[PDB]
RNA sequence: GUGCUCGCUUCGGCAGCACAUAUACUAAAAUUGGAACGAUACAGAGAAGAUUAGCAUGGCCCCUGCGCAAGGAUGACACGCAAAUUCGUGAAGCGUU
């Protein structure tokens, strides 16, 4: 991940392991995982842009 | 982005101007006390006073004038009134003016620097003498016994800081080589014993063109780029008189007869040649029969006579101050020839011609060009290569601008050895009339060779 | 002379990017002439 | 050489890079340029070269290739495995990549390194002639430990009867025999009732049959038979043929 | 690096948004209607 | 263009007084580097001393670590063909218009990725401030830089204004002297500077400790001890920088004298140690003995 | 501790600086892994299809 | 960045098509694994044509 | 410098108070470096046999125009064309005999 991420900051995401590429499962419409960001956040960030 | 207030900003820096001292400013975290920076003691004796508060001085206040009244016509000096000690115009040092406009000229001032500690001998004699201590006579009049090729070199002159563009020998002795640079010196070097530069001449604004020693000996006329050339003593080494037409001289030769050794034949490249006496200074006499640059003009037949060239191949021999030019030659394949010397014999001029070669004519005999004698090999189509003769008449040495020294066989019309001389143009290659092996080598370079 | 990219090939790599270097010993890396 | 040759030099030069900067796409003259550079032995601007044309296209493998062939010709030994590690970590999915790396990291005798190469390359679970590959490299060492070690693995990222029954090849040649039963068990256990079928048991009864226990090879051949999806008729006339083997034999 | 050249385009026009009225069909709505 | 916080520049270009005032003006000329337009900050250096400004680009200075208006290092302040040389150090910069072009515009791309402290690249892998830059580096400010140049009419006579010639009326230098043109663009780029080849001769001509001829001259004298120093504190200066393998403190000369255990050790300890081993304020002098 | 004064400009002033100066495009990122799926190729009777 | 105002409007057009081709099957239904000579699809494309228009 | 001190205090000064508070690319220069589309001359005009209309694409080429319009020989330059590719050369590697 160095190599990857050579000369970039901890901001970048770079994919490059296989546990990226293997396909996770999800089964709940009712995970936290599957769910947006509550609209105080988003009228913050409306704000701010 | 720290935030203060000013008007005591203003008060510290009216009092860190004009009392010298300063209320040390540092916010540092460590709690630092009130100190007085910069002129400390004199804080301390002045106690501190800042150049906007009140405090008594007895200092005397510039002496100042004080016309106040509007009705003069030419009074009011009023709130502009000039203080009375100073002066009316501020002019800097006569000493200080002359230099400048002799360094204005240096962008000539004529300036001259002996390397030698003693100017004269142990004798108090000028080195013009000379030597004694020779270990052949340098003021005989017979040829080398026999002179041959170069192979080694003797000694190499550093102290031209650019491209060197002729060196004279002082005539009949060869103890003394004028070395031209084109950094505008002409530096004189002891041909033998240390082979170090005697003098050094300078007072051009240009490139150092050419100079020719007097048939004494004790003078030089030395012509230069900016259109003004100087006849030089050596021991004083200044221009006795000063050479002028306003125009561009490409070389000068000066006159062998002692009853006319202050005769002087400047080129110049308007079509001119100058006839003119150091004594008077003016021009004498015009020969303007020419086309353009002429590159050189030599002595011939007891120097009455003078042989000239051209760059419009015109080649010329007329009498000394008889304007009209009685021998001409403008061959249709004879290209331009910018050096013509006098082989130690006095039978031929052999000039080298820009067509890479140099060319033999008999100087003494109707204008004769000898083919028989036509030296192949060089390239000199742009150079001015000084091509000379040994003694003997059996050996000529040749520049070329390839780092080529040419020692050839004059007779066999081919070279015998062909070597580095120098790595920039190789400008004058002179061999010694009285040293059998010295070949002497000025050039672009600004290293100045013997060989031997 | 007026050549305004002329030499940017006998007197120096044009333009130039320096080879990353990663998890090995290059500095004491070097090579022999022609 | 001073002024004649750098003068073709600056020539050619000038003609690369017009070349390329009316394209700069299509990477012939990339090369050509790069690999003129590297005849003239200038291998700092031929270092440039390659990095600006992986710049305008990281996705050539050809380029990859020839960049790393002038730093192995030229045996910057380091540069070169930079080379290598940053092609196989942003293009993982080529292999002659891996290959190449390998390759020259044996014949620099580095055969830890190209172990972990492996080991990173194997976490991508590559491909069977890249395993098969792996296993040749270990056994040009003794490391029958670390090959069935590979073996295990490779067997057990990809189900394969035949896998398996390579796996067991191995044992019987290198003479581990135990194992191959061992193996043998192992597989028919997994693969088992509905889609294991007539191969991997044929190969059990004939690595038995050099074992010579014929009553056993009887009860393994007609148990298996029985007990799994049994049989389909070009193979059942196939059983036939290897019964009459396994009776006469 | 901001030039001083311009258009005639670009100078200030529309310079207000009009905004969905409430009778024309504002975001209001589209949160009840079925 | 470029955008501000304020200068950078050595003590002697940047000023006295407590209090410095200089006026800016946001793209006020082109940094003879970046070649772009700059930002110009003008600071009064002293009394009637001309009044500074700021040139060259803040991301042109950065590149090099030196200063923004006195164009000497801001570490030593000595040539930047010497600091660089001190440091060993060869930076690959490029020349040619086009190619100077790119190497600014992605240069100053690479610079918006930092964080304003300290200069980019290998000016950080060669901080180790070699003691002969530290010899080199001045000790007090130059201050004669902000005095005005040569008053052309107070040269020639004619500076009329009085005692305001805007230049010092002296004696003007001959150009003559190395020390007179110094294209600010060759200073820049280390090319040929003879104010630094000065420098060149000076710290070669600078006094440093000798070498002997034979391997197995492993003693070392030092000369000039005094009666305040220990045989362990002789050890203590050369006992960590290699191993030692017997010391003669002569008291009856003041001096030393250290056979050592490595002879790399012996060069490094005493060779650092010429003149300028001061412990406890003695100048001692490191030498191989006989 | 130093005071920062703002210089006028001169409003008849015409613009300073060549603005239009052309270099070619900057070197991009660092590039992106290429997280493919194992390509196949393909038989060379397709290849003639 | 010029607009297309009437005399680039069949250039312009064919700019397009000819681009769109590119994009669309020449690199987006290909398995021409080779260098999928898109030039010279894109020559049938311009023959095509011109035998739509003689018939 | 201007005023006033119930200042000495004469109409001389000295003094005190107040008031009044920081200009300025310092230069008349001296430098130093490139173009003038002008001469000079060389040069010397897209596609298909000829004679010709154009509109575009690409970019470390620009010019005239307020211009995101239009023009400048279709403004100029773009020119090897690589290219694989058809048969064989070989090397590497895995598997069978
Ligand atoms: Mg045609
Ligand atoms: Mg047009
Ligand atoms: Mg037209
Ligand atoms: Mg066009």
């Amino acid at each position: 991940d160095a190599i990857a991420r050579q000369g970039q900051s901890k901001d970048k995401v770079i994919y490059s392991k296989y546990t990226d590429l293997v396909p996770k499962e999800v089964m709940n419409a009712d995970d936290p995982d599957l769910q947006r960001p509550d609209e105080e956040a988003i009228k913050e960030i409306t704000e701010k842009t | 982005p720290a935030h203060i207030n000013d008007f005591m900003f203003e008060q510290q820096r009216r009092t860190f101007a004009t009392y010298g001292y300063a209320l040390d400013p540092s916010l540092d975290n460590h709690q630092v006390s009130a100190k007085y920076i910069g002129s400390v003691e004199e804080a301390e004796k002045n106690q501190g006073l800042t150049v906007f508060e009140t405090g008594q001085k007895k200092t005397e206040k510039r002496k100042k004038f004080k016309e106040n009244d509007a009705s003069n016509i030419d009074g009011f000096l009023g709130p502009w009134a000039k203080y009375v000690d100073e002066k009316d115009v501020a002019k800097p040092s006569e000493e200080e003016q002359k230099e400048l406009d002799e360094i204005t000229a240096k962008r000539g001032e004529e300036k001259t620097i002996l390397h030698v500690k003693e100017m004269y001998d142990y004798q108090g004699r000028s080195y013009l003498h000379i030597p004694q201590d020779v270990g052949v006579n340098l003021r005989s009049t017979m040829p080398p016994e026999k002179c041959y090729l170069p192979k080694k070199q003797i000694h190499v002159w550093s102290g031209h800081t650019k491209g060197v563009s002729a060196v004279r020998l002082f005539p009949l002795s060869g103890h003394l080589l004028l070395s031209c640079s084109m950094d505008c010196k002409i530096k004189l070097w002891e041909v033998y014993g240390e082979r170090r530069c005697l003098r050094t001449f300078i007072g051009h604004s240009k490139a150092v063109r050419d100079i020719c020693f007097n048939t004494a000996g004790t003078q030089f006329l030395s012509a230069a780029y900016d259109r003004y050339l100087k006849l030089w003593d050596t021991e004083t080494g200044q221009c006795i008189s000063r050479f002028t037409n306003r125009k561009v001289p490409y070389c000068v030769k000066f006159n062998p007869d002692e009853d006319k050794q202050n005769l002087f034949v400047a080129g110049m490249s308007d079509k001119k040649i100058v006839q003119w006496d150091i004594r008077s200074g003016e021009i004498v006499q015009e020969y303007d029969r020419h086309l353009g640059a002429v590159n050189t003009i030599v002595f011939v037949d007891e120097n009455r006579r003078f042989v000239s060239t051209s760059d419009d191949k015109s080649l010329r021999v007329w009498e000394w101050d008889i304007p009209v030019d009685f021998k001409y030659i403008a061959e249709p394949s004879m290209h331009s020839m910018p050096a013509v010397t006098l082989s130690p014999n006095g039978k031929w001029l052999a000039c080298q011609s820009m067509d890479n070669q140099i060319l033999i004519f008999g100087a003494q005999n109707r204008f004769r060009l000898n083919k028989k004698k036509i030296f192949k090999g060089h390239m000199v189509a742009g150079y001015a290569c000084q091509v000379d003769f040994s003694p003997d008449m059996s050996y000529v040495i040749s520049g070329d601008g390839n780092g080529k020294l040419n020692i050839w066989d004059w007779k066999t019309t081919k070279l015998y050895s062909r070597f580095k001389a120098h790595d920039k143009v190789c400008i004058g290659a002179v061999w010694h009339p009285h040293e059998t092996s010295k070949v002497i080598t000025c050039g672009w370079d600004g290293l100045i060779k013997l060989w031997d | 002379r007026k050549r305004k990219r002329g030499v940017d090939y006998n007197a120096e790599i044009p333009f130039e990017k320096k080879p990353a270097l990663g998890f090995y010993d290059t500095s004491e890396e070097n090579y022999q002439a022609l | 050489d001073e002024e004649e040759l750098n003068d073709y030099k600056l020539r050619k030069r000038k003609t690369f890079e017009d070349n390329i900067r009316k394209n700069r796409t299509v990477i012939s003259n990339w090369i050509k340029y790069a690999q003129w550079e590297e005849s003239l032995k200038e291998i700092q601007r031929a270092r440039s070269i390659y990095e600006r044309a992986l710049d305008v296209d990281y996705r050539n493998i050809t380029l990859w290739l020839k960049y790393a062939e002038m730093e192995m010709k030229n045996r910057q030994v380091n540069h070169a495995r930079n080379i290598w590690d940053r092609a196989i970590t942003t293009l993982p999915r080529v292999n002659q990549f891996w290959y190449k790396y390998t390759y020259m990291e044996e014949m620099l005798g580095n055969v830890a390194g190209a172990r972990q190469v492996f080991e990173r390359w194997m976490e991508w679970q590559p491909e069977e002639q890249a395993w098969h590959s792996y296993i040749n490299f270990e056994l040009r060492y003794k490391e029958v430990d670390r090959a069935r070690t590979i073996y295990e693995r490779f067997v057990l990222v990809h189900p394969d009867v035949k896998n398996w029954i390579k796996y067991a090849r191995f044992e019987e040649k290198h003479a581990y025999f135990a194992h191959a039963r061992k193996v043998y068990e192992r597989a028919v256990e997994f693969f088992g009732d509905e889609h294991m079928d007539e191969h991997l048991y044929v190969a059990f009864a004939k690595f038995e049959e050099n074992q010579k226990e014929f009553e056993r090879v009887r009860v393994i051949y007609k148990y298996a038979l029985d007990r799994i999806s049994k049989q389909e008729l070009f193979k059942n006339y196939t059983i036939f043929e290897k019964k009459f083997g396994d009776r006469r034999g | 690096q901001l030039s001083k050249q311009y258009s005639s385009r670009d100078l200030p026009s529309h310079t207000k948004i009009k905004y969905r009225q409430t009778t024309q069909d504002a975001p209001e709505e589209v949160r009840n209607r079925d | 263009w470029e955008d501000a916080d304020f200068p950078i520049l050595c003590q002697t270009c940047l000023g006295e007084n407590p209090y410095i005032r200089m006026t800016k003006e946001k793209y006020g000329k082109e940094c003879k580097i970046c070649a772009r337009p700059f930002t110009v900050f003008r600071w009064c250096p002293g009394v009637r001393m001309r009044f500074k400004k700021t040139e060259v680009c803040q991301t042109c200075s950065k590149l090099k670590n030196v200063c923004q208006t006195c164009l000497l290092d801001l570490e030593y302040g000595l040539p930047i063909q010497v600091r660089d040389a001190g440091l060993s150090f060869k930076d690959d910069m490029p020349k040619s218009d086009v190619n100077k072009e790119y190497y600014t515009q992605n240069m100053e791309r690479e610079i918006s990725n930092s964080d304003g402290t300290r200069p980019v690249g290998m000016l950080g892998k060669a901080t180790s401030t070699s003691d002969m830059l530290l010899k080199l580096a001045r000790t007090t400010p130059y201050y004669k830089r902000n005095r005005p140049h040569i008053c052309s009419f107070w040269v020639k006579g004619e500076c009329k204004r009085g005692e305001e010639c805007p230049y010092r009326h002296e004696k003007p230098t001959d150009p003559d002297d190395p020390l007179a043109d110094q294209n600010i663009k060759d200073r820049y780029y280390g090319i040929n500077d003879p104010v630094a080849d000065k420098l060149l001769k000076r710290a070669s001509t600078m006094p440093r400790l000798d070498p002997p001829e034979d391997k197995t001259i492993t003693t070392l004298y030092v000369g000039g001890l005094g009666d305040t120093i220990t045989e362990t504190d002789l050890r203590n200066h050369f006992y960590q920088f290699g191993e030692i393998r017997t010391i003669t403190v002569v008291q009856r000369q003041q001096c030393a004298f250290i056979q050592f255990a490595t002879r790399q050790a012996a060069e490094v300890a005493a060779e650092k140690s010429f003149n300028k081993l001061i412990v406890n304020g003695r100048r001692l002098n490191v030498k191989w003995g006989r | 501790v130093i005071r920062m004064v703002e210089m006028q400009k001169d409003p008849m002033e015409p613009p300073r600086f060549k603005i239009n100066k052309k270099i070619p495009r900057g070197p991009p990122s660092p590039p992106a892994p290429v997280m493919h799926s194992p390509s196949r190729k393909m038989t060379v009777k397709e290849q003639q299809e | 960045a010029k607009t297309v105002t009437k005399q680039r409007v069949e250039s312009h057009f064919d700019l397009e098509l000819r681009a769109a081709v590119m994009h669309d099957i020449l690199d987006m239904m290909p398995e021409g694994i080779k260098q999928n000579k898109a030039r010279t699809i894109l020559q049938h494309l311009s023959e095509a044509w011109r035998c739509w228009k003689a018939n």
